[PDB]
């Protein structure tokens, strides 16, 4: 019947699902931490919500592939994609 | 994903 | 890059053979960068770029013609470059005060094996506070380096069976209006048929505007439109919203270019005639040239992408002062109590990335001007001359061509 | 009705009589800036004799308003004009007149 | 039969719809810049006041061309007319009709521009009113927000058989009248180290024959 009831909050999901989306994650952060860098936390920077069901659940879709970045973070890239 | 939240990795 | 200014002549004494001597009397040193050019386009870019255009400078002493093309030697104050066309053999070349200019090949020649299509007019760009001389010659005296090579060899002055002084045109200052754009860089506008049943915009049309890619400055749009009430709209980018970019009626009375905007944007006209110190009476705030009002922060519950207060397009059924563009969605409190001002073709600003106001239009001025006397003791001004020249005016916009 | 904006004073006390004739060199543009008329540029002046309907009553109360010299700026409301018919091929119907009239002489 | 289709296709569209035309010309200007603002500057108090010689009519045209306008560089471009600057009203006999907008009025003490033009300019850069008297009631309708980022330029305007001499100040001249308290007259802003002289309406082709100057934009 193609019925998926794991559309639910990420505080009520199931405990390995929640694992296996945050393992690459933690991969990817223990890499770029074993060679050590310098971390940028400013204030300005805070663009976590600024583009335009059951529990409320209205998804939408953000295009942010337009925005140039820098050659460090490029060259960081390469080397986690490496 | 390293976009968000002004995270820069720098030398 | 700018305030390059290509002091063109008029097409109509266009050359299609023969050959004519030329010369550039240079007072400035440094940049004078002159030479010749079809009518053809381009009336705000590069002096030579292409093959299109030919000029000589002297800053970076070099040739203009499909590229830099090092030739010749620099030149200073005082200096003719002396440019001679030869349509007989199409081998261009030129004299520095009589003196050959050596190329990159050491062959002392400019520029050879062109197509002649509709000739090559004089053409001259000064940059920044450069003076010039534009010379033909209406006689032999009149030039001072003819006399050494082109008289000798068989070339004659650019006005020499003329009997009337020749005009020369130059580039605008100010973008024209509606510049109705067919073959820009990244400038296409699409239209649609749905008439009935569908069209929620009721415009019958799409208007629809989009760039290419990576290439946005900040521009002032205008389109045309051939063919509450008069319910339409214009496809303006859809609501992305990339720097909450302004919309607004515009008047014709806007004159004023730049990369910014939404600034004071010229005096905003508010005028309380009566009797002022004694008792003022009602006020009449009339219209900016760019009364154009803000995007603000539309939609403030984030609701759908391509959405987002834009595109009304209507007209209400009486001029009552303020029209149906005091909306847009919700309220945004303006009141544009106005005069009757104008109504023509539509233009909104935007600005927009890919998720004309345009300034390339060449203007001659009159061949006689009126006079200007100036005396001491007061510097009284003493004109009296007549001098009229009738100009068609307003046949749907405001203007005077 | 006329609303007589003098730009110039003249006489101050001649007024034109029944059996005279107003010479005058009007330029009267309509609304919007647009000069349907001028006798001015003509070289030849308009005569025209008051109290026979030889001219437009805004022309003819216009007139009897301004002095000898008195340099004038008219304005002529739909009533005294063409009518809603207007006048055919120059006046838009329903349309105001505006007139700078500018009387040399009184005959 | 063609009397009939002459007449019906003569109030089509012949009314008044298509290309119109006119011909007149103008535009005059002076030189000295005053381009004052904050900082490292002058205050912002200025008077103006000039004197007519010879003004008359059907030169040309009834209409002879002498206007004073608010804004002479923000008003207009001169890419039709100084003082008829769009916006600006332009200074005149009694009226205020600003270029392709309509705000005269009436006001008493007006007249044409007749011997002995006892008249008086009034400025703020704080906020722009109007006091400008002749002979006593002024002429009343503010216009706020003016010259904004600066450099102004006080004009007078002038198209043909005008013959007037120049009163800013009297520096160079003499000042007929005087300045009330507050506005200053205008033997300011003349700036030192240089010469002051009279140009054009930010033009560089006058008069000329075959020496055509070429200048650049400055």
């Amino acid at each position: 019947s193609k019925i998926q009831p794991l559309m639910k909050p990420y505080k009520l999901l199931s405990e390995k699902e929640k694992e296996i989306y945050r393992w690459p994650i933690k991969e990817s952060l223990k890499t770029m931490l074993a060679w050590g860098w310098r971390i940028e936390r400013t204030r300005e920077g805070d663009s976590m919500a600024l583009y335009n069901a059951a529990h409320g659940y209205s998804p939408r879709a953000i295009d942010m592939s337009n925005v140039t970045l820098s050659r460090d973070l490029h060259a960081m890239a390469e080397m986690m994609a490496e | 994903f390293l976009q968000i939240s002004g995270y820069v990795v720098s030398r | 890059g700018e305030r390059f200014r290509i002091f063109r002549a008029e097409k109509t004494y266009a050359v299609k053979a023969g050959r004519w001597y030329f010369e550039f009397e240079a007072v400035t040193a440094g940049d004078m960068r002159v030479g010749w050019s079809r009518p053809g386009c381009q009336p705000d870019l590069e002096l030579g770029s292409d093959d299109r255009a030919f000029a000589f400078d002297g800053f970076k002493a070099q040739r203009w013609h499909q590229g830099n093309e090092h030739y010749g030697r620099s030149w200073q104050a005082g200096d003719v470059v002396g440019c001679m066309v030869d349509m007989n053999e199409h081998t261009m070349m030129f004299t520095l005060n009589g003196e050959i200019l050596l190329d990159d090949s050491g062959s002392e020649l400019a520029f050879k094996d062109f197509d002649v299509g509709d000739g090559f007019i004089p053409v001259c760009s000064l940059g920044v506070a450069q003076v010039g001389r534009m010379n033909f010659g209406k006689d032999v005296s009149t030039l001072k380096y003819f006399t050494i090579c082109g008289l000798q060899e068989g070339y004659e002055p650019f006005a020499v069976n003329t009997n009337r002084d020749i005009t020369m045109w130059l580039s605008k200052r100010l973008p024209q209006f509606l510049q109705v754009p067919s073959n820009h860089e990244h400038i296409e506008v699409t239209r649609i048929d749905g008439t009935i049943d569908s069209s929620p915009c009721l415009k019958v049309t799409q208007k629809s505007f989009g760039s290419q890619n990576n290439n946005t400055d900040i521009m002032f749009y205008r389109l045309s439109m051939p063919i509450s009430t008069y319910y339409y709209s214009v496809r303006i980018f859809p609501g992305q919203e990339p720097a909450n970019v302004w919309v607004g009626w515009i008047t014709s009375d806007f004159h004023q270019y730049d990369t910014g905007f939404d600034l004071d944007r010229v005096r905003t006209v508010t005028v309380t005639l009566g009797d002022e110190k004694g008792k003022v009476h009602e006020s009449i705030k009339r219209s900016n040239c760019y009364m154009v009002c803000a995007g603000e922060s539309m939609s403030p519950g984030q609701g759908r992408n391509n959405s987002n207060g834009l595109e009304i397009g209507c007209v209400v059924d009486a001029a009552s002062g303020l029209l149906t563009f005091i909306a847009n969605g919700k309220e945004l409190s303006t009141y544009y109590q106005v005069e009757p001002s104008t109504k023509l073709f539509p233009a909104v600003f935007a600005q927009a990335t890919s998720p004309v106001l345009w300034s390339r239009m060449p203007n001659q001025f009159l061949k006689v001007d009126v006079s200007r006397i100036s005396e001491r003791q007061g510097w009284l001004v003493q004109c009296l001359d007549p001098l009229q020249f009738m100009s068609l005016h307003i046949p749907e916009e405001n203007r005077s061509v | 009705g006329v609303e007589i904006e003098t730009i110039s004073p003249g006489d101050g006390r001649t007024f034109p009589k029944k059996g005279q004739t107003c010479v005058v060199h009007y330029t009267g543009m309509l609304q919007n800036g647009k000069k349907f008329d001028s006798s001015r540029d003509r070289n030849k002046p308009f005569k025209f004799r008051i109290g026979k309907q030889e001219v437009i009553k805004g022309f003819e109360e216009g007139a009897a308003q301004m002095s000898l010299g008195q340099r004038a700026k008219l304005t002529c409301t739909p009533d005294v004009a063409y009518g809603a018919t207007g006048h055919p091929g120059v006046i838009p119907p329903n349309a105001t007149l505006i007139f700078d009239v500018e009387l040399l002489n009184l005959e | 039969n063609q009397h009939l289709i002459c007449d019906n296709l003569l109030p089509g569209r012949d009314l008044l719809l298509q290309t119109r035309l006119v011909n007149h010309v103008s535009s005059m200007r002076p030189n000295i810049f005053l381009g004052v603002s904050e900082g490292s500057a002058q205050y912002k108090k200025w008077y103006y006041e000039l004197m007519v010689d010879h003004t008359e009519p059907f030169v040309t045209a009834e209409a002879t061309h002498l206007r004073v306008g608010w804004a002479s560089t923000e008003g207009y471009s001169p890419y039709n007319g100084v003082g008829d600057d769009l916006f600006s009203y332009g200074f005149d006999g009694l009226h205020l009709w600003s270029g392709c907008i309509a705000r005269t009025v009436s006001s008493p003490n007006q007249h044409l521009l007749r011997t002995d033009d006892v008249i008086s300019c009034c400025l703020d850069l704080s906020a722009p009113s109007i006091s400008f008297r002749i002979n006593g009631q002024p002429v009343q309708g503010m216009f706020e927000n003016f010259n904004i980022d600066g450099l102004f330029f006080p004009v007078v305007s002038f198209s043909a058989g005008i013959k007037v001499r120049f009163l800013l100040g009297g520096r160079h001249g003499e000042f007929k009248f005087l300045p009330p308290p507050g506005y200053a007259a205008c033997y300011e802003a003349v700036l030192p180290k240089e010469k002051l002289k009279v140009e054009h309406s930010r033009e560089y082709k006058q008069e000329r024959t075959y020496t055509r100057d070429l200048l650049g934009p400055t």
